[PDB]
């Protein structure tokens, strides 16, 4: 089957980077999308960017270019998400979802993760 | 590209065949053959500039076809 | 232009309640609106694969379509298994990224 | 402002004399001469006797 | 078999002599032209007095 | 493919600018010249070409110009 096991939940200081791994086995990973969309708590969640694993850039929401960055490997099937800077804003539990080319199918996010936490306090 | 300037005449061919030939053999010409028949206007003007340009049969029908060839191609 | 679509109440007999999604010209009068909803503190899922086509959600009662610049979504025999927060996500194309809802706290009775 | 769309289709129109490869893993680039000065120096039929 | 992508930059770049309409609701034709008459027999001055 | 052909000269004349104005009033004659600025040799074709059929001056310089717009462009 297709899932995403999005490592384990960990929680650190603000002021340094934090990383979010996130692989997805059982299909051809170079085609579909992974969209690496946020949630807080009670809170409703917002998408941020893709990244095509096969030739793919980042191409982050407007409110996010230059406060995360996105790699990735082929040979692994797996996505890299890492945040260059923790102020206090960011708490909140970071998801991935697969997503489709299809211009009817950028928002076509039909399978997700377990959802890695993360938050930062003194 | 623009798509406007082909990768075309490098001289740096093969045996094997080209990214597209079956097609840009003849994407130029067929877009200059759309154009003439669609806007016949031109070719008034241009026989005109041919016939009284000093004309020797070798050079009006020269002028004649770069003149009818190259607006069209560069438009 | 941002959508935005209000929280609400219902009860648990069946009843057609309508989650309305209201968006833009550019947002989701074009292109394919997706409805998800969520049980809440885990992964959501996806609800609505297409305008108006499910891919494995509660069938025959689970429908809805979009008109001009509003989506829509219609549910039928709600039970209280549906405790979910719904949201609808449309992709915006002038500002080059899917554009996702506040959410709606549907809480059924 | 916009941003003008997307110049993929563009670009395969462009490299209409380009050869081609493949590209798994490492590239295998296709489409090449080489020469080769062979020698015949130690070759023998079998079977001459 | 190959696709040849998608021609969204390519239309874009075609469409170079075109004009632009906004169209929102139904279509809203900016850039436009029309001659008119204007019959000016019923305008008071509307200072006399 | 449809890249080529825009219709510029279409003739439907409006009073606002068009979708791209700025860049298509040049693109041809951009890639004219960066046409010319990677090869070289064509020119000196040209100018055999002109100066062993123009009879005269303008004649020459004529078929020169075409010579140098069409064969770029067919690129
Ligand atoms: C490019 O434009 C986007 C919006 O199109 C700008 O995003 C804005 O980013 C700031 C901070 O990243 C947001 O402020 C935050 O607002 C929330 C609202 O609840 C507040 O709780 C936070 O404390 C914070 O102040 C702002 O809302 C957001 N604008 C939006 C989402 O419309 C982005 O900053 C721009 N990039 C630039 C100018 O470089």
């Amino acid at each position: 089957q297709v899932q995403l096991v999005q490592s384990g939940a960990e929680v650190k200081k603000p002021g340094a980077p934090v990383k979010v791994s996130c692989e997805a086995s059982g299909y051809t990973f170079t085609d579909y999308f992974i969209h690496w969309v946020r949630q807080a708590p009670g809170q409703g969640l917002e998408w941020m960017g893709w990244i095509n694993p096969i030739s793919g850039g980042t191409n982050y929401h407007p409110r996010f270019h230059g406060g995360v960055t996105m790699t990735r490997d082929t040979s692994m099937k797996v996505a890299y998400m890492e945040l260059k800077r923790l102020t206090s804003d960011d708490t909140a539990v970071y998801f991935c979802a697969r997503g489709r080319d299809f211009r009817g199918g950028y928002s076509q996010l039909d399978y997700w993760g377990q959802g890695t936490l993360v938050t930062v306090s003194s | 590209s623009v798509a406007l300037a082909p990768h075309v005449g490098m001289g740096l061919d093969t045996r094997t065949q080209t990214w597209m030939s079956a097609e840009g053999a003849w994407r130029q010409v067929e877009k200059v053959e759309t154009w003439a028949l669609r806007h016949p206007g031109f070719t008034i003007l241009a026989l005109f500039l041919a016939h009284y340009i000093g004309t020797s049969l070798t050079q009006k029908v020269v002028i004649f076809i770069l003149l009818m060839l190259v607006t069209p191609s560069m438009t | 232009s941002v959508l935005t679509q209000p929280p609400s109440a219902s009860g648990t007999p069946g009843q057609r309640v309508t989650i309305s999604c209201s968006g833009g010209s550019s947002n989701i009068a074009i292109n394919t609106v997706n409805w998800y909803q969520q049980v809440p503190g885990t992964a959501p899922k996806l609800l609505m694969y297409s305008n108006n086509q499910r891919p494995s959600g509660v069938p025959d009662r689970f429908s809805g379509s979009k008109s001009g610049t509003s989506a829509s979504l219609a549910i039928s025999g709600l039970q209280s298994e549906d405790e979910a927060d719904y949201y609808c996500a449309t992709w915006d194309d002038s500002l080059k990224d899917v554009l996702f809802g506040g959410g709606t706290k549907l809480t059924v009775l | 402002v916009v941003v003008l769309g997307s110049q993929e289709g563009a670009m395969h129109t462009a490299l209409t004399g380009a050869t081609e490869i493949q590209n798994s893993g490492g590239t295998s680039i296709f489409a090449g001469h080489l020469k080769c000065r062979l020698k015949m120096d130690k070759l023998e039929l079998k079977g001459m006797s």
